[PDB]
């Protein structure tokens, strides 16, 4: 059974009460414990630096060249905090209410309030570390609105806030490494989790430089491995992002919480062919001063600027006359996908819709528009090769975020004792929709002001050491990993790994995307095992195990994606309602907005791996709201 | 577009490498250089040869993991861009394109186009930070910072750590990277208490890592993707001179594990 | 009829509760409103400056030659505050009690 | 400072000769009634500073008028004015409405009558009598 | 340039008593304009110098002083005021007894800003 372990009493003092209730580890005894941290993103680096400062022996791992090469470095948007520096009604309670309402009432209130409460300390620590946030002329900090939020509570550092935050966290981690407290392992990836006596007591990893298989043993394991948005072939995250660690943890006994909750971004650059695998995330403000359209005739070979205004099928204006053409990203993205699938695409591959700024340029001033988004126009010109001022901008929405992940309690601990999941890899508290400029603050909160307390509380109840790497569990895990690698290398079929990845991504985008129905989900669930069998039968992975073979890593990631997609589709089919990112075509208001069923589906669905990829067990964690009532 | 390519191919660190020629018949001008390399790797895998290995994570010019020297100029002929940002709409039909990794004593070669850049991490570890513990931070608006200083610090701090400055510098020096970090950490008040030590440590670490000296030639700024000006180096120099006046001595070097 | 519209509950958190209850205007929509501020005293100038910082189109008026010629310029005494910088027992509640007692109990407690 | 100012104004040194004093009105605690949102009876009209009843009761304390004015200007009026403005549609009223013309005509008629009275007593005499 | 609500605690930045007294001496300017009408050149040097000295002796005015003075000086030149011959009528006429040290401080600030390559902004055009 799932125990949330949330505190009682008033919500304003629950975190302090829990902090007082939790046990502590003496500073002299801290050096006798070993903690493994998988991941060097914002959450991973912050947690590793804080635990090294505390005194624990920390082991950090990352498959990139350096910890600074991890993701969360491309987070262009700022970071939210309830500081009320702008004096416009912002507060901790206001931020908590906004976060819980934006999640469509699908997350615990205590976690949201704790995050909103620690956001101020997050900002203070980030400022003190030397992060160059934007300042006004008087020397104080500056704030801006996040394109729809009713308050200006976002702190930014030019257009690379995530880069500066990750640089600060990585500088702290490097300082800890120089002190000798934290040991860093770049260019290595976790391949299995070793559980001893019902506790996550180690990992099995493989460095890609030499292919050596290594076993590490520790008292606690933290999984800050990021999201799993790369299951879809086309996504806005890095090429190396995957779900291997979280899938292995779930297989070992961890519970997956709401895997079907995914968030998309409406404004992304459409690909120029099947070779491309990434879509660039521009911004959310480009639709404010733009009109989305598609030529009436699908075979219009003329230049888009020469197409008469009466000859353009201005969908999203003929349809949905309300909202002032400022429709939510869900409806606009669904309509764009529908009009692209009908064959009325505008890109080279038939994917994409036009977004002309000629009307905005004529109505407004060219200088004001250039100052409003000039870097974005320059980057679009660099990538596509067309000037946005004179040519309509082609856009196509893509998957951006995964709100789902491993289920964790109030102590950020998964079902497996001793295994903590922080950052993007857990369900956390975003619910069914992640608010803008909140993922970074959630990761920083988990790394800095949350994980140390819970991990100390857990470690104070156990004796340090006692488990070595010679135990039979480590040998069994290593043998399984070696057998899987040997099988993957010995298949030597015909199709490449990228072909299978693209096939799975297309199937998931078509069926398990933003628009989901029972028939499509059932068809995808039927099709997935055939694709998995074909991949395990006709894949071509060249090279050797003890070399720098990226194809082997891609094959492993694709196999994990194949295993995870079935569970994702099963969860999407199970949830018979529409909420947040998860949208069902048979449960919505006539206006197109999602319709909730708060008397049948007001819970969190944790999936238990029963050994069969088609029949995983379901557990329900009820959600009770006392301060913010559902609307 | 028909492109002839000369790829540097090396089996491992110990095995000597050599140039290998390949021909691509249909290349879309819109696709990027890394997309063409992926297409060529797929073609090689279909033919049965070993695919070319290269570093690429973000494909957006922010992570800095990508590292390639194209036609003798790092990050392609175009300036102020990274390798992933380079598209072949700027190349010419029938051209011959030569690709090599970074060549430096501090950047060992691991594969055809993959190099080890942990020396930058070791340089950063040698005092290139601010020693502030978690939870002891004061209020954010406690110390005011002028807008000009903040803007200059942001300009100097926007370094992706690609290492193109080391490969482009004829001396193979890491002066631009260290100078950018020192300038970023020295223009803010929070970095004031330990700046004069910091630079020396960082400089010493560079000399310990195997990087060369700076002749003030200027290839670093002309090749750096983020357009970091040479003045940062001057700033570093000034700090070092001041650190020399006060008798600051460098600490022990950071020995790799 | 007269409605004070004062909040309920404990007096310490009434203002915060009212602030949370009150509506807000989006920063993009702030430029579409026009506010007239008649007066350039301390209150008038402070309100005009704050509303201009927010983004509203503010119109300020004064009959003097300059905004700095208001009679608030003529105050000689200091300004009270419940900061307790002298460690003599001052507090927000003490200041509220002193102000309500000095008015001879003829004003609302919430304000 | 007080002795120097008194010597400058009166012309007699208070060190050696007794000074003369006379109490006079200084402040008006009364004003337009406002609610918790600093809004008067007329919707859309906000009164801040010394022009409202505010919270001084029947007698204000020293160094409290400036504090009240700054409180109303800085940390009180923006919230209430945003609350009021968020419930209404911006714009829609020009200076061409008949009410503006009526008010302008009334003001012009009042000014013309005041200029056309041309009696004997001065304005200051009437003000002194009333005071 | 400090917005409402972003202020730190009052006792955050300490200010020496001498600096505070000099800043208060320079800040006590009623803006009567007698200095302009007293100087034979008809210059506003005393008023600008007093404002610059008031805003430059406190730490809060430090981050943007070198620009500020230049801007102010440029605005004076745009407004039609004359130059300063260092005669001294403005100080002898000024009701609040603002000394000529403010003019020296303004000159020092202008020289330092010119050494830093500070360029004046666009003038403030009246409505
Ligand atoms: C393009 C883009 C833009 C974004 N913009 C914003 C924004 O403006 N605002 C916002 O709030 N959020 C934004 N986000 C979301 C944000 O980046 C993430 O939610 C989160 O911050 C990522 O941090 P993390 O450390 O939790 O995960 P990551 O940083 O993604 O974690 C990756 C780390 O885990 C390691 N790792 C992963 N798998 C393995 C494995 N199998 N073995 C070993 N190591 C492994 C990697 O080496 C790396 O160190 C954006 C995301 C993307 C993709
Ligand atoms: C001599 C004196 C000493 C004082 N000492 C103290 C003290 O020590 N402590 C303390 O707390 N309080 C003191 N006060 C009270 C305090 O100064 C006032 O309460 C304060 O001025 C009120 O704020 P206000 O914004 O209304 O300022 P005011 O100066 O009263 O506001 C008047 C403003 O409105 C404008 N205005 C007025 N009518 C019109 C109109 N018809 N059209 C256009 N504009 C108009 C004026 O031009 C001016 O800008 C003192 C008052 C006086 C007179
Ligand atoms: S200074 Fe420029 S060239 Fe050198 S590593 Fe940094 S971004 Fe690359
Ligand atoms: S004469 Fe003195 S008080 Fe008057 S404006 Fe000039 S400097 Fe200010
Ligand atoms: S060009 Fe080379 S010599 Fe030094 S200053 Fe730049 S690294
Ligand atoms: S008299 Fe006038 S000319 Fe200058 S020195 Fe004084 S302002
Ligand atoms: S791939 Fe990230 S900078 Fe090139």
């Amino acid at each position: 059974v799932l125990d949330s372990k949330v505190p009682t009493g008033p919500i304003e003092q629950r975190w302090d009460k829990h902090r007082f209730e939790m046990k502590l580890v003496n500073p002299a005894n801290r050096r006798k414990y070993t903690i493994i941290v998988v991941g060097s993103g914002l959450a991973g680096a912050s947690a590793a630096a804080t635990l090294g400062e505390a005194g624990y022996n920390v082991l950090c791992f990352c498959y990139q060249d350096s910890p600074r090469r991890a993701h969360s470095i491309a987070a262009q948007g700022g970071i939210n905090a309830a500081k009320n520096y702008r004096n416009d009604g912002d507060s901790i309670y206001r931020l908590f209410y906004d976060t819980v309402k934006g999640g469509d009432f699908r997350a615990r209130e205590s976690n949201v309030y704790r995050l909103a409460q620690v956001s101020v300390n997050i900002i203070d620590q980030c400022v003190a570390q030397g992060v160059p946030f934007a300042r006004e002329y008087g020397g104080l900090l500056d704030n801006r609105s996040f394109g729809g939020a009713q308050v200006a509570r976002t702190f930014y550092a030019r257009g690379q806030t995530g880069q500066q935050l990750l640089l600060g966290a990585y500088q702290a981690l490097s300082r800890q490494i120089a002190a000798g407290t934290v040991k860093m392992f770049p260019r290595t990836e976790m391949l299995d989790l070793v559980v001893v006596d019902g506790r996550a007591r180690g990992i099995i990893t493989r460095d890609m430089v030499t292919g050596k298989i290594t076993r590490y043993a520790a008292d606690a394991v933290v999984l800050a491995t990021g999201g799993y948005g790369n299951v879809f072939y086309l996504s806005t995250n890095a090429k190396g992002c995957n779900a291997t660690a979280i899938w292995r943890a779930h297989r070992r006994g961890a519970f997956f919480g709401n895997p079907c909750f995914t968030q998309i971004h409406p404004t992304c650059i459409p690909v120029s062919g099947e070779y491309q695998s990434k879509l660039t995330l521009m911004s959310e403000s480009l639709r404010n001063d733009g009109r989305i359209w598609v030529p009436k005739k699908k075979g219009d070979t003329r230049r888009p600027q020469d197409i008469p205004e009466s000859e353009r099928d201005y969908y999203l204006e003929e349809r949905y006359p309300s909202f002032g053409n400022l429709v939510p990203r869900d409806i606009a993205s669904r309509a764009a996908k529908q009009v692209c699938d009908e064959g009325r695409g505008v890109g080279p591959g038939g994917l994409g819709v036009y977004l002309d700024f000629a009307d905005a340029i004529k109505r407004l001033g060219r200088q004001k528009i250039a100052e409003r988004y000039g870097n974005l126009f320059d980057m679009y010109k660099q990538i596509t090769g067309e000037d946005p001022y004179e040519t309509p901008m082609r856009i196509y929405p893509a998957v951006h975020y995964t709100m789902g992940g491993l289920w964790v309690d109030y102590n950020l601990q998964s079902t497996i004792p001793g295994l903590f999941v922080i950052g993007e890899a857990n369900f956390s508290d975003h619910g069914a929709n992640r608010l803008g400029a909140s993922a970074l603050m959630q990761g920083l909160a988990d790394g800095y002001f949350i994980l140390p307390y819970t991990i100390a509380n857990f470690l104070a109840q156990v004796k340090p050491g006692g488990v070595s790497i010679d135990r039979p569990e480590f040998a069994e895990a290593e043998a399984e990993i070696n057998q899987r690698i040997q099988r993957l290398l010995s298949i030597r079929g015909k199709r490449t790994v990228d072909s299978f990845h693209r096939e799975l991504g297309k199937l998931m985008w078509d069926k398990c995307g933003m628009a989901r129905n029972a028939a499509g989900l059932r068809e995808a669930l039927q099709r997935i095992p055939e694709i998995r069998a074909e991949f395990w039968e006709n894949v071509n992975v060249p090279g050797e195990a003890n070399d720098l073979n990226q194809a082997l890593e891609k094959a492993g990631r694709v196999a994990d994606f194949l295993e995870l997609a079935e569970l994702m589709c099963l969860d999407a089919l199970h949830r018979e309602e529409s909420c947040g990112g998860h949208f069902r075509e048979e449960y919505q208001t006539p206006d197109g907005e999602a319709l909730r069923n708060d008397e049948q589906f007001s819970y969190v669905a944790a999936w238990e791996f029963t050994g069969d990829l088609a029949k995983p067990r379901l557990h329900k964690e009820p959600l009770v709201f006392e301060y913010v009532k559902p609307t | 577009m028909k492109i002839t390519l000369k790829i540097w191919r090396q089996k491992n660190r110990n095995t000597p490498g050599e140039f290998k020629t390949y021909v691509m018949d249909n290349v879309n001008p819109d696709m990027s250089f890394l997309e063409m390399l992926d297409v060529l790797n797929e073609d090689l895998m279909s033919r049965g040869e070993e695919p070319v290995a290269f570093d690429h994570d973000c494909r957006e010019g922010i992570c800095g993991m990508c590292s390639l020297m194209i036609n003798g100029v790092a990050h392609g002929p175009k300036n102020a861009i990274t390798t992933c940002q380079l598209h072949m709409r700027s190349f010419k039909d029938g051209d011959t394109i030569t690709v090599e990794p970074w060549r430096a004593s501090a950047f060992p070669i691991l594969k055809d186009l993959v190099v080890d850049r942990s020396a930058f991490d070791r340089i950063i570890q040698a005092g290139g930070y601010i020693s502030v513990s978690t939870g002891s931070a004061p209020d954010a608006n406690t110390i005011p910072v002028s807008k000009v200083a903040a803007d200059r610090a942001m300009d100097a701090a926007a370094c992706i750590g690609c290492g193109a400055c080391v490969a482009a510098c004829p001396n193979g020096s890491a002066m631009l990277f260290t100078a950018a970090k020192v300038t970023h950490l020295a223009l803010l008040p929070q970095g004031q208490p330990e700046r004069y030590q910091r630079v020396v440590n960082m400089v010493a670490q560079a000399d310990f890592e195997g990087f060369g000296n700076c002749t003030n030639i200027g290839e670093c700024a002309a090749v750096c993707p983020k357009e970091i000006s040479l003045e940062t180096i001057a700033q570093l120099n000034r700090d070092l001179v001041m650190a020399a006046l006060r008798g600051i001595e460098p600490n022990t070097p950071i020995v790799p594990a």
